[PDB]
């Protein structure tokens, strides 16, 4: 993680980096994910929980996810955690249901 | 409307205006993020005229809400809506006060 950083920070063309972690259910990614960023420095740091898109509708989330983007993109150095991403998009294996909107944003974005 | 008597003085007198009060009841049902309608007029007019081209400093103004997190961003940057307090249930103490005041 502390090598991600250091080449996000002071490279020239790199200048979008993604990543993914996963492992089993209750293995303790979030509190890795927030350590890894919490040692970086950087001036703007944001999260996204499902605790804060609850019991709000879907258009909400839309434009929830829209603005933080949004706000992402106005000062020279950034970071950003995002959670789950399941859960995000409601997944529920019967049948199987989930929403589309959501996910095809996020893919874009 | 709710601007305009306090304005009226402060450009008779100037400095040595008296201080009015607005109360502003449930902040939160009408001013809410504007996003990309009624509402954004709403908000607009507002802004314009909490601190707009014109000084006015003869004048204070409070705000009670039950959630805090609605309100639009722009609504609470130095200057505006500056000092954001939190009130609790009373503790035991505030019990025993409170019955001393009221009877
Ligand atoms: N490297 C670590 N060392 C010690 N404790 C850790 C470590 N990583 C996580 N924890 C502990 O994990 C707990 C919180 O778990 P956390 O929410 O990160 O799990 P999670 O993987 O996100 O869970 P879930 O999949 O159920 O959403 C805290 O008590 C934290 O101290």
């Amino acid at each position: 993680g502390a090598r991600y950083v250091r080449q996000v920070r002071e490279s020239d063309k790199s200048r979008l980096v993604s990543l993914l972690i996963h492992g089993p259910a209750g293995s303790g990614k979030t509190a890795l994910a927030a350590e890894i960023a919490l040692k970086s420095g950087f001036p703007f740091i944001r999260l996204i929980s499902p605790n804060e898109l609850s019991g709000m509708s879907e258009s909400a989330k839309i434009a929830y996810i829209d603005n933080t983007f949004r706000d992402a993109y106005k000062s020279p150095l950034n970071i950003l955690v995002i959670d789950s991403l399941e859960t995000l998009v409601d997944w529920v294996p019967i049948g199987p249901r989930f929403s589309n909107n959501i996910l095809q944003m996020l893919k874009v974005a | 409307n709710l601007f305009k008597d306090a304005e009226a003085e402060y450009r008779a007198k100037g400095e040595e205006s008296s201080l009015h009060i607005i109360i502003f009841d449930e902040l939160d049902s009408v001013f809410k993020q504007r996003g990309s309608g009624v509402g954004d007029n709403v908000v607009n007019q507002l802004l314009a005229k909490m601190d707009g081209v014109d000084q006015l400093n003869n004048i204070l103004v409070i705000g009670m809400t039950n959630r805090k997190d609605l309100i639009d961003s722009a609504l609470l940057r130095p200057g505006r809506f500056e000092v954001q307090v939190e009130i609790h249930l009373p503790d035991e103490k505030g019990r025993l006060q409170i019955f001393d005041i009221q009877t």
